[PDB]
């Protein structure tokens, strides 16, 4: 569920 | 100048959700900005050559060639005539992969009343549990007005025993990272705000305390958000600003 956020953002299943 | 004094004084707000900054009153604010010109990422001044970031705004390319920093803007896109606009020509990443990068002008930013860089934190500092600290940048609002420019929120420090239970983040949260934000919800930073600071005001300047990195989502409800614990990085970083 962790999402990174910057543009474009990077997301885990986390 | 001096580091962490603006000079304009930021306005206390009663980016999702916060509002509106005044015009330069968070002078350190960078936009990271690709060699075509998209803003992508914030950043942080700490000194006239080196920016402060996240790690991961800069997987996309490896080469300082690919980014050039905004400094003294507000606007995302119509800047203004007299933003500064400086070429990065190195990047430095911390050497245990945590999620902070240095990025370092090709020639040094003219420090102005528009553009100051923001203080350091004495090295290994923990912000202490309920702390009033600021964020800022130009990133994604979720329908909380204010897109395209550049917003602020007040955001409380949440200790982080607490911020790992599992109603809240459940141990995601490691050492080098610290959490802020309401857990009712309706505040945080969101995408576009990655790299950009987490400042706290101590005595009569603001010292950045965190660099915006990751959430579960964006203002939600037990969800704050996280960000690299920068005290725990100080000496890395000036270790290699005095070598570089």
């Amino acid at each position: 569920g962790r999402a990174y956020k910057s543009k474009p953002p990077i997301a885990f299943p986390d | 100048f001096d580091c962490g004094k603006p000079q304009v004084e930021p306005k206390k707000c009663p980016v999702v959700g916060g509002c509106v900054a005044h015009p330069h009153s968070w002078p350190w604010q960078v936009s990271l900005r690709t060699r075509f010109g998209m803003h992508f990422c914030g950043g942080t001044l700490i000194s006239p050559e080196w920016v402060l970031t996240a790690a991961h705004c800069l997987e996309k390319s490896p080469r300082p060639s690919s980014y050039k920093v905004i400094l003294g803007a507000h606007q995302e896109v119509n800047l203004e005539p007299h933003v500064q606009e400086i070429e990065v020509s190195r990047l430095f990443l911390e050497p245990t992969r945590k999620d902070i990068a240095l990025l370092k002008l090709s020639s040094p930013a003219v420090i102005t009343d528009k553009v100051i860089p923001a203080c350091l934190p004495s090295p290994n500092y923990v912000v202490a549990d309920r702390t009033e600290c600021f964020i800022t940048g130009w990133g994604e609002t979720q329908g909380t007005f204010g897109a395209g420019l550049l917003k602020e929120a007040q955001l409380p420090v949440i200790e982080n025993k607490v911020c790992n239970r599992y109603e809240f983040l459940n141990g995601r949260v490691q050492s080098t990272e610290l959490c802020a934000g309401h857990l009712a919800g309706g505040t945080d930073s969101c995408q576009g705000d990655s790299g950009g600071p987490l400042v706290c005001f101590e005595k009569d300047k603001y010292i950045l305390q965190g660099v915006t990195s990751w959430g579960l989502g964006c203002a939600r409800p037990n969800k704050p958000g996280v960000y690299v614990r920068v005290s725990r990085f100080v000496t890395w970083i000036e270790g290699v600003m005095r070598n570089n």
